[PDB]
């Protein structure tokens, strides 16, 4: 309702003694959000990733680089052809709001038992020995049975997977080995010996078989997100970019709220966000026009509630420490700010004080005992 | 004598600009009330000292 | 074409001290008057870089390992140093990357590449015409099964010089990284005869190639009947990167201006 | 002896832009940890000295 | 948690995997606070 | 346990379409025809 | 957490689920330095 | 059990329980003796550990 009613909440008392009260700190909010995106116009390559006549074998899978395109992942999400689509480091719906700086899709087929396999830091033949995801994979797993298009009757021996390996293999690595396993003491040379293996098995792939034993055609998506410069995005539009205004900017997915302004840092030509000493952006360049925007977060300050007590009266006077009388008067509740109050907009007696900027009191030349201490050698009372 | 008074938005600190995380502090009850206490009793003593 | 060149001086392994090179900027990020704390592949401060030569009388073209990435430097004149080839069998039983600047333009490429036993590139050097032009190219007998291939849009840069000291430091560090061949690279002017320059300078990122292949070892490729010849004068460094702790002092405008190694 | 801030009227005049990059306080003060002013000024404490 | 830009929890997940993340920020920075406080409280009694 | 109001919301789905029956769920059924709240209580019952 | 040897976790667990007791085990012994710490700040002012 | 000097009969199959014992096939799947061994839920090595 009002800053004295601030303080009655604050303190949890309908009688507020006399004091200067510390109460919520003030924000100016967005006056409108901002989009911005990298302009790309083709459609990414989702018929030939997921619709390819034929997939790799899942001890030789195959990985496609997806770049320089617009990715509606919307398709992919709201189609039903899928029985798995898992993602391990963005949640689904988020896909389309948010870009991408290298995609890629690693595209192979797999039993039914083996999909559990595919989910980072796992154990099995599959996670051991041909596709292990690593331990902060970020990324969506895409499974689905294709039994109608991979599988023949007497088995789709095609599809090859690894039974045997040295080691497990390391996260992303591919082995196209067919050398021979060594599993007595014995070396063994040439093509083939007792207790020497061929490491590679096939799968008896028909439709005669129960539903876990069918081909499910797997596409591993990888990606990593808002580190460096996208060249894959949502579909989103960009809106118009605005300056020295606060607002909701979304730069390649760096959502966040600030004034933007321009910047005269002289980024070198690789480089595209700039950070702060907390970890948090504090400049980006622009994707569509090349320049550097600063980015600020929107005015603020604390609000201190001086009051002669509820006893004496409710009148109150209002601080805003460490902010010039400017400021307060920008922060028009035309731009929406926390405080739903902006009664004290009027002023007449916004006097300045080296703590702050001081509304509701008046600033007498006389001076007397210190009463309620403001800061910075001001005090205030309450008198006639 | 003194030692520099501070004051920290503890909702500003955990959550800036987040009303999510906003959302999700309330679950602590008093503590960042408590914390904004305990420094305005430190900031209003080096008044006193 | 694929011919070993045999006439050469015998001479021991050589070495000198990476005194502060081999920095590099660790990320895409914008940073300044700070001084940022990071681990990376880097360079130990003052290691010992092998080096080699091309002279007269020597033509030092080893094949080296590459293990967790590579420094790699030449200080040069006529344009002598031109590329490296990378791989870990370099006979056509795996695949391997070349980086060549020919002539005219540079060429990227995987392949399955059948290499000779002493890769080079040759010059016909005052031919009757006052000017210089390539003409050899003894590389690979064969470049088959292929799965990354780039070319540069052309130029012309020029093969022809005799000034006595070098007048051009070429730094380059690679690592290849899950899948990602990454260079970062610096040029600057010098004028030193014959040892790496003592100072400062970090290496920005220039290109990321996403090559996929496993590198295990690595060699460079010089300018130079068929044995008999004379080399240009010119010298490069090589030195392995490791997993080090730095600090590195960004300036006012916003780039990196000095640097310390924790260990 | 040489001070890091006092709450000498920060007013985004220095601090937004060039100077929201190389402060500390800079960094402080959008973070919710803020320097208040004492009660005495350096020019009241003198006149009681 | 996953990240240190409470806004990359809050634009890459949704409203119930983003609530995980958010509260290890939540109890993280809550502790850092407290931790500074106990140093403001036993370092005010040092300078009265 | 007791029950202050209790509701028994009755219907028929594809099979799949039971996991968009739990909370905070997105697809056809949990987008625009049975949208739980986040924080449901209760107990969903699917059979064939 | 299912131990309180260190050990014992990393070899019954795998990488995600000795994270969870790992941390808590970090959590905790971090709780315990920072509870020791202030008995100590506090400690050396009765001792000043 | 596999040293036995005569084996039953299929349909008569032996059922021989196993207890309070250590299980080292060291003389066994590194000797040539069998024409087939197969595990089908573990490797053959990893039944020392
Ligand atoms: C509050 O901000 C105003 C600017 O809006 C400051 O006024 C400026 O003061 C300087 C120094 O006297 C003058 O040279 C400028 O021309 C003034 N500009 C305007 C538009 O007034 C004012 O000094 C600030 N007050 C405090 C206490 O910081
Ligand atoms: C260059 O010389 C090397 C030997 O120094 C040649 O390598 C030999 O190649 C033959 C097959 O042509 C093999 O049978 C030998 O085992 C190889 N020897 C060595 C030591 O590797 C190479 O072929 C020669 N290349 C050219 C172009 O003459
Ligand atoms: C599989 C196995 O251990 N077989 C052994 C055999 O080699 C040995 O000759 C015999 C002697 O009694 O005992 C049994
Ligand atoms: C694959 O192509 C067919 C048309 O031949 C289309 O009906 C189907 O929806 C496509 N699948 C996906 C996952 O897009
Ligand atoms: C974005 O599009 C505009 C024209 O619509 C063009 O000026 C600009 O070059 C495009 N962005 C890039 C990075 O080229
Ligand atoms: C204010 O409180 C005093 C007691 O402290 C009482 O005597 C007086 O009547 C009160 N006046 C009003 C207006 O409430
Ligand atoms: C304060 O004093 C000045 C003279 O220094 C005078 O001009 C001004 O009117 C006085 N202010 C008030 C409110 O009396
Ligand atoms: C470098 O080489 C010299 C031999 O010239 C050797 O004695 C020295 O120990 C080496 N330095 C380091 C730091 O490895
Ligand atoms: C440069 O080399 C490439 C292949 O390495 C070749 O295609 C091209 O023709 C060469 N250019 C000239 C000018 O010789
Ligand atoms: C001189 O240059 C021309 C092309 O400019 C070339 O065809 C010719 O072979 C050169 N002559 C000699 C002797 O190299
Ligand atoms: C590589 O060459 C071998 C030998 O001809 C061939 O069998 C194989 O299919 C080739 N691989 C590719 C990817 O072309
Ligand atoms: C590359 O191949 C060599 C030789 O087989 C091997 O030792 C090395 O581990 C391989 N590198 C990777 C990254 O797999
Ligand atoms: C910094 O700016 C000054 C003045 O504009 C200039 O002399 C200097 O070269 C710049 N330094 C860098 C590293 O860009």
């Amino acid at each position: 309702l009002d800053p004295l009613s601030e303080t009655k909440c604050t303190l949890k008392s309908f009688t507020v003694e006399k004091g200067i009260y510390q109460t919520s700190n003030f924000r100016v909010q967005p006056t409108e959000s901002i989009v911005r995106f990298p302009n790309i116009t083709n459609l990414c390559p989702f018929g030939e990733v997921f619709n390819a006549t034929r997939f790799a074998s899942v001890y030789a899978w195959n990985r496609k680089r997806i770049s320089n395109c617009v990715a509606d992942y919307s398709v992919l999400y709201n189609s039903a052809s899928f029985s798995t689509f898992k993602c391990y480091g963005v949640s689904p719906t988020k896909l389309n709001d948010l870009c991408f700086t290298n995609v890629y899709a690693d595209s192979f087929v797999i039993r039914g038992d083996e999909v559990r396999q595919i989910a980072p830091g796992q154990t099995g033949k599959i996670a051991d020995y041909n596709y292990k995801l690593p331990d902060d994979f970020t990324g969506c797993v895409i499974a689905w049975n294709s039994n109608n298009l991979d599988s023949k009757v007497g088995g789709n021996y095609n599809y090859l997977y690894r039974l045997f390996r040295k080691s497990n293999l390391k996260p992303f690595e591919r082995d196209i080995s067919t050398e021979i396993y060594q599993a007595g003491s014995t070396p063994c040379n040439g093509v083939e010996g007792f207790n020497c293996y061929f490491p590679l098995q096939s799968y008896g792939f028909q439709p005669t078989n129960g539903v876990g034993y069918q081909p499910y055609r797997v596409v591993v998506l990888s990606f990593e997100l808002l580190h460096a410069p996208a060249t894959v995005c949502g579909p989103k539009k960009s809106t118009n970019l605005v300056k020295n205004k606060c607002v909701n900017f979304n730069f390649n997915g760096l959502t966040g709220t600030g004034v933007l302004t321009e910047s005269n840092k002289k980024f070198l030509p690789f480089q595209q966000f700039g950070r702060d000493i907390a970890d948090t952006t504090d400049a980006v360049r622009d994707p569509q026009t090349l320049e550097i925007l600063d980015i600020t977060p929107c005015s603020f300050g604390g609000v201190s509630v001086i009051t002669p007590g509820t006893n004496t009266s409710n009148q109150v006077a209002v601080l805003y420490q460490g902010v010039n009388c400017t400021e307060v008067p920008v922060a028009i509740h035309a731009d929406q700010l926390t405080p739903t109050w902006r009664v004290y907009s009027t002023g007449s007696n916004v006097f300045q004080t080296r703590a702050g900027c001081l509304i509701g009191a008046e600033h007498v030349n006389n001076s007397y005992e210190c009463d309620i201490p403001i800061g910075a050698g001001i005090c205030a009372s309450y008198q006639t | 004598v003194s030692m520099t008074k501070t004051s920290v938005d503890c909702t500003m600190y955990i959550c800036g600009d987040s009303t999510e995380c906003s959302n999700l502090l309330l679950q602590y009850g008093s503590f960042c009330t408590q914390l904004n206490r305990a420094l305005t009793g430190i900031a209003v003593e080096q008044d006193k000292n | 074409q694929c011919v070993n060149l045999t006439t050469r001086t015998q001479l021991p392994p050589a070495y000198t001290n990476s005194f502060t090179r081999g920095v590099y900027y660790p990320d895409k990020v914008f940073r300044s008057s700070v001084l940022h704390s990071t681990q990376d592949l880097f360079l130990p401060f003052f290691s010992n870089v092998t080096w080699f030569h091309a002279i007269h009388k020597r033509f030092d073209n080893p094949v080296l390992p590459f293990n967790d990435g590579v420094y790699f430097a030449s200080t040069e004149k006529s344009n002598i140093i031109r590329g490296w080839i990378f791989g870990t069998t370099l006979d056509s039983k795996t695949q391997s990357l070349l980086i060549v600047n020919n002539a005219t333009n540079v060429v990227i490429k995987v392949c399955e590449f059948q290499f000779c036993n002493d890769p080079f590139l040759g010059v016909y050097y005052h031919k009757n015409n006052k000017s210089w032009m390539e003409s050899e190219f003894r590389v690979y007998s064969s470049a088959n099964n292929c799965t990354f291939e780039y070319v540069s849009q052309p130029f012309l840069m020029d093969l022809e010089g005799k000034q006595g000291n070098f007048k051009n430091l070429r730094e380059f560090v690679f690592k290849n990284i899950d899948g990602y061949f990454k260079i970062y690279s610096k040029h600057t002017p010098i004028n030193l005869v014959r040892d790496l320059p003592q100072g400062f300078s970090a290496l920005e990122p220039l290109v990321d190639l996403p090559i996929g292949i496993n590198i295990t070892r690595f060699q460079t490729l010089l300018a130079l009947s068929s044995s008999g010849w004379t080399a240009g004068a010119a010298a490069y460094y090589v030195g392995y990167l490791q997993p080090r702790t730095f600090l590195l002092k960004y300036n006012e405008n916003g780039t990196i201006t000095d640097a310390v190694d924790c260990a | 002896v040489t001070l890091a801030d006092a709450g000498f009227i920060k007013q985004y005049g220095d601090c937004l832009g060039d100077i929201a990059a190389r402060d500390l306080i800079c960094a402080q003060k959008f973070n919710g940890l803020t320097v208040l002013p004492p009660l005495l000024t350096d020019e009241m404490i003198a006149q009681y000295t | 948690a996953i990240s240190s830009v409470l806004n990359d929890i809050l634009s890459r997940l949704d409203k119930v995997e983003a609530e995980v993340q958010i509260d290890r920020l939540i109890t993280g920075r809550l502790q850092s606070l407290q931790t500074y406080v106990t140093q403001q409280l036993i370092r005010a009694a040092e300078i009265r």
